[PDB]
């Protein structure tokens, strides 16, 4: 995407 | 689009807070793209589309995606968010 991350 | 702000406090689970953050790699800010319905964020009421404004009482609306994520991971067992949420939808 533009910038994705799981947290 | 009118939005309202809300404060949230989320305990870390064993796989994390339970949501995928998404947004500007380098304001407007990062945002919640989806949330584990059985995870800790959902339990605290984070919802998809919630846009990140403050992390632990720090303005984080103008940060890079990785600085925000890293600080989220470094927050320890508890994190606090202030977010902006679409109201009409």
């Amino acid at each position: 995407p533009e910038s994705e991350s799981k947290v | 689009a009118p939005e309202g702000k809300m404060d949230l406090i989320i305990m870390r689970g064993d796989k994390g807070f339970g949501f995928r953050l998404s947004g500007a790699t380098h304001a407007q800010g990062q945002w919640v793209r989806n949330v584990d319905p059985d995870g800790q964020a959902a339990r605290a009421g984070l919802q998809a589309g919630d846009r990140l404004l403050e992390l632990n009482g720090v303005d984080v609306s103008f940060w890079s995606h990785r600085k925000v994520v890293d600080e989220i991971k470094r927050s320890g067992d508890v994190v606090a968010f202030r977010i902006a949420r679409r109201l009409s939808p």
